């Protein structure tokens, strides 16, 4: 899944 | 004699824009790094670095978040680069052979 | 991951209007990856793939690669400065620095949750502080957030 840096 | 500014001949690639989050896939890694490697390895033979970063920008603009049930589902990101370069920057990979 | 070589002809027709870029190695490259935190900073899952990908890519582009992992703000500053001061830079044609961490606008986090300002990083490699790289292309790649705002995206008309 896509997450924030 | 010719002198220099305090800073020049730099290029800085950013994964995202001011104020915003850069996106990373928990398995595949960062969108920006993934795109950067795909373009540089494919095009360093015949494209300068600033132009490759433009190709990276195109890939990032097209991508969207996959993270169902969370605020990142279908989210977006835009990369950018800032340049004080004064010439084309070709990496000339594998030359001479 | 494979890097297609440039042709002799492409070199011959482009070298005169490009930065000189023919040293072996092409330059030194630094890959600095922060993945494990604690000091609101979540484990950078998949950060390991980024690091490995860049190390392989820069080696294949003909760079000598230096790697640093999970460093505090102060360690990043000291080690970036050590890197910038290396003697090799006088005989190479370019330099690469890649920084992968959490961050905010204009700064990135060390694993201690403190901030290193990007202006100070660039300054380490400028004309006054890094004379061995004067007139040589210096590439920086910064994988880090520049704020906490999620971009929800917009519809195309």
């Amino acid at each position: 899944v896509d997450v924030a840096d | 004699k010719m002198r220099l500014p305090t800073r020049s001949d730099m290029i800085c690639g950013y994964a995202c824009l001011k104020g915003t989050a850069a996106m990373r896939n928990t398995k595949r890694g960062s969108w920006y790094i993934e795109a950067l490697a795909q373009v540089f390895s494919e095009r360093a033979c015949d494209m300068h670095v600033a132009d490759m970063l433009v190709k990276v920008n195109a890939l990032i603009k097209d991508r969207e978040g996959y993270a169902p049930g969370t605020e990142f589902h279908r989210c977006k990101e835009m990369s950018e680069y800032c340049s004080t370069l004064c010439r084309h920057l070709y990496l000339f990979p594998g030359h001479p052979p | 991951m494979q890097v297609k070589p440039c042709t002799p002809e492409f070199y011959q027709t482009h070298f005169q209007l490009a930065y000189r870029l023919q040293s072996r190695p092409r330059g030194l490259a630094l890959v600095l990856s922060n993945v494990h935190f604690t000091g609101e900073l979540e484990f950078r899952s998949g950060g390991d793939v980024d690091h490995s990908t860049l190390v392989t890519l820069f080696k294949l582009l003909g760079y000598d690669v230096h790697v640093l992992c999970d460093q505090t703000a102060q360690e990043m500053q000291e080690k970036l400065q050590n890197f910038a001061q290396l003697p090799a830079h006088r005989v190479t044609d370019s330099c690469i620095v890649a920084l992968l961490s959490h961050g905010v606008e204009g700064a990135i986090y060390g694993v201690d949750g403190k901030l290193l300002q990007l202006q100070e990083v660039f300054q380490l490699f400028d004309n006054a502080n890094c004379p061995s790289l004067q007139n040589k292309p210096k590439m920086f790649f910064i994988q880090a957030c520049r704020g906490d705002e999620t971009d929800r995206g917009v519809d195309q008309q």
